């Protein structure tokens, strides 16, 4: 019968938090460090993705568990943002456990955060610049492009991945109006070649072509036609078999499984005479998604026509829009309208498998992305560095607003909500004191970049203090940003780092809330059992 | 180069005379997969495992 | 830069007495808050190009000259300093074994 | 390698790294991995003298490149 409280759990929520943030602290930056995460499979994985290391990982504190609900929020509106959401829940609640043993309440420090979110509105939208839709652009997408790529990677892969990245959107999109779909790039994974020798593939590419020796290298201006018939020879539902005992029955049994063939055969190699016999510089192709007898191995040898068999069903349905021949399920009805069009078309030589080129075409309105890794691990990290730069690049297309990155947004946010309640005093006297927990928690990451190199978190600080305070003289316009490689300040423009405006936008808002409600809980309840 | 010796020797000895020589081919992708290996483990520098 | 010329079996000890002299401004280096992986790599350089009088600051704590901001030292301490310490660390080194008695 | 049990699954990164030696050129196996084990002794001391592993990996990287300009 006593009034006694405890407290019981803020002080474990931010120790638990605070082993999760030294997890992903490292992990943040193009400067952090790469983690390895093997649970149960066998099958070693290096990523720096926020999202991928909670869901790779089971964790019984129950901290953890609001933290990790807050990085699949983001990744389905934002896909970016991940590891930098948590580092900024981390860090305000270290700021907020020290004003709890003065007494503050916690309902006063969620209260403070909803007052800064929506003054930070206000110099977000300032601070913001507006992008052109302009095609010209692609010299600033470059930079863009780098910035995704430099933090999942080594830097010695981004030099390779950048005009593939880059011109990986532009080609698959259009410009108009219109939307971007990035489920329409395909991405195709391959364990043989080293990760330096990836290229972009412009066309689609199929996983069983035909095996013939005679079989041309090179085809330049290749047609291709969908064929839906079966080319090779069928059999009855009920396993049995053609056996002739004399040469006269050899050609009477054999003669019911090629009557199918031959009927639709005899009318394809006529196409060749009619159209495209003369004309040099031209090929003809057939997809035949069925298999391939070998009868028609040497027909197709003399003809040098390109023959294909176990075609994935899903991917022919891009061809149509690839090539744009349309599937013709009858010879008898094909029409010299229904041949597509395609450009140089040559197979790669490897003895496991082997690749089709439909690229270089006039309106492919299609991207496909090779991924190349000597090893496993290699071709999880890399897969992982192309979905998060094509997302990123996703919302620059969308969004016209655009926000330089490297500390610079962090930096100037922290110190204009610093010094704008202290002139204006129009929120509350003691509201300002759980304010300025927000404000100290947001330089957490400037810090955080200059941590994982070595550099000094706080002569790193002084010297982008020192440049802000002549801008704040000049009525100019000049912003300011921590350089990771030489140590000093640079300017976010030049350098080309950029940051997206909507992952930023719900950033602040979605930490907000989630590490709010951390501060809630006043005593942990254990029940159901 | 380097000698095994084995019997007797002064120093070491000339290479060119028993023709010992690598490839290029052999030793430029070795260096490249040894640089590699080595990257990993150092940009490694937390481990976390589970019981089967 | 004179052991490489000497090529002999002591050129490798050599190496440890040059690493083992950067360590005295270097202790300097952590008690004056600076990096000490940042300023022993920029103040080796500076011997190669500039003087050997360029010394570190305790007050600042940046790299600065020793002669034209008043700061010397007798080479006598000097002397003392490099011979007893190498004679001591001989005879540390020539007992491999323990003797307990009287 | 194949026919050892390995436990720590670090020791899996040069045994993927050895078998990327074998199945391409088929030689220099015994290079690639005492190689590489003795870049990790050698980065030891730079762990502990205070130099950070971010620097280390970038100076690798540097020196790859006037290796392979030698060769």
């Amino acid at each position: 019968a006593e009034s006694l409280r405890r407290d019981a759990a803020l002080k474990v929520n931010v120790t638990s938090a605070e082993g999760l943030q030294s997890v992903l602290e490292t992990n943040l930056g193009p400067k952090g460090t790469l983690k390895m995460l093997v649970d149960g499979a066998g099958n070693i994985k290096l990523t720096k993705d926020g999202k991928v290391l909670l869901t790779e990982m089971q964790i019984q504190s129950p901290t953890a568990v609001l933290i990790a609900r807050a990085a699949a929020a983001q990744d389905e509106i934002t896909g970016d943002g991940t590891t930098t959401v948590v580092c900024l829940v981390g860090e305000l609640l270290r700021q907020a456990h020290r004003f709890i043993q003065e007494g503050v309440h916690p309902r006063i420090i969620t209260d403070g955060f909803e007052i800064a979110r929506k003054e930070s509105m206000k110099f977000l939208d300032e601070f913001k610049i507006s992008k052109t839709n302009l095609s010209n652009d692609r010299e600033f997408l470059l930079q863009v492009a780098r910035s995704s790529l430099l933090t999942k990677v080594d830097a010695d892969l981004t030099e390779v991945l950048t005009p593939i990245v880059t011109d990986a959107v532009l080609s698959v999109y259009d410009a108009q109006a219109d939307n971007l779909d990035l489920h329409m790039v395909e991405i195709m994974q391959m364990q043989h070649l080293s990760p330096k020798d990836t290229t972009f593939i412009k066309g689609l590419v199929l996983d069983h072509g035909g095996r013939h020796p005679d079989m041309p290298t090179r085809v330049k201006n290749a047609y291709v036609l969908i064929l839906n018939v079966s080319l090779e020879y069928e059999k009855t539902e009920v396993n049995s078999g053609f056996f002739y005992s004399s040469a006269d029955q050899r050609d009477k049994l054999a003669a019911s499984e090629r009557k199918f063939v031959d009927a639709k055969l005899k009318k394809i190699i006529d196409l060749k005479n009619e159209v495209c016999g003369m004309d040099p510089d031209k090929g003809f192709v057939i997809i035949n998604q069925k298999g391939i007898d070998p009868m028609s191995l040497d027909v197709f040898a003399k003809h040098n026509i390109l023959a294909l068999r176990r075609a994935k069903r899903r991917n022919m349905e891009r061809l149509q829009l690839v090539t744009g021949g349309e599937a013709q399920n009858s010879v008898e009805d094909l029409s010299p309208q229904i041949l597509g069009f395609s450009g140089l078309v040559y197979q790669e030589t490897i003895g496991e498998e082997k690749f089709t080129y439909v690229t270089e075409n006039t309106d492919p309105k299609s991207c496909t992305i090779l991924i190349k890794g000597s090893t496993h691990y290699a071709l999880a990290q890399t897969k992982d560095a192309v979905r998060d730069g094509l997302r990123a690049v996703a919302n620059v297309l969308k969004d016209k607003n655009i926000i330089p990155g490297a500390g610079a947004f962090y930096i100037a946010l922290s110190r204009y909500l610093r010094s704008a309640n202290m002139n204006k005093l129009g929120a509350k006297g003691k509201t300002k004191t759980g304010i300025e927990a927000f404000a100290e928690a947001l330089l957490v990451i400037p810090k955080t970049l200059v941590k994982n190199s070595g550099f000094d978190p706080l002569d790193v600080l002084a010297m982008v203090e020192d440049e802000l305070d002549d801008a704040q003289d000049s009525d100019e316009t000049r912003y300011v940003g921590v350089d990771l490689n030489i140590g000093d300040s640079c300017d976010p423009t030049i350098e080309g780092i950029w940051d997206s405006y909507r992952v930023l936008r719900n950033a602040i808002t979605g930490a907000t809330g989630i590490a709010s409600n951390l501060l809630l809980c006043d005593e942990l309840l254990r029940a159901g059992r | 180069g380097v000698d095994i010796d084995g019997e007797s020797d002064e120093g070491v000895k000339d290479i060119r005379e028993e023709n010992i020589y690598d490839m290029l081919a052999t030793k430029k992708f070795a260096i490249n997969v040894a640089t590699e290996a080595a990257t990993t483990v150092l940009s490694i520098d937390q481990i976390i495992m589970a019981k089967k | 830069e004179k052991a490489k010329q000497l090529e002999g079996i002591q050129q490798w000890p050599y190496q440890a007495v040059a690493d083992a002299m950067e360590c005295i401004p270097r202790t300097l280096i952590q008690n004056a808050g600076g990096d000490p992986i940042r300023l022993l790599s920029q103040l080796r350089a500076k011997h190669a190009q500039g003087n050997f009088t360029t010394g570190i600051d305790g007050d600042k704590g940046k790299i600065v000259d020793m002669v034209s901001y008043g700061i010397w030292e007798p080479e006598v301490i000097k002397q003392q300093s490099v011979k007893t310490a190498i004679e001591s660390a001989c005879l540390l080194l020539r007992v491999d074994d323990i003797v307990s008695g009287v | 390698l194949r026919e050892l049990d390995i436990v720590h699954p670090a020791v899996k990164v040069l045994v993927m790294a050895t078998e990327q030696q074998k199945i391409d050129m088929g030689d220099g196996t015994n290079l690639v991995m005492i190689l590489a084990g003795e870049l990790l002794n050698v980065s030891e001391k730079l762990i502990s003298m205070g130099l950070s592993a971010v620097e280390i990996i970038q100076g690798y990287n540097m020196a790859r490149k006037f290796t392979l300009k030698e060769l």
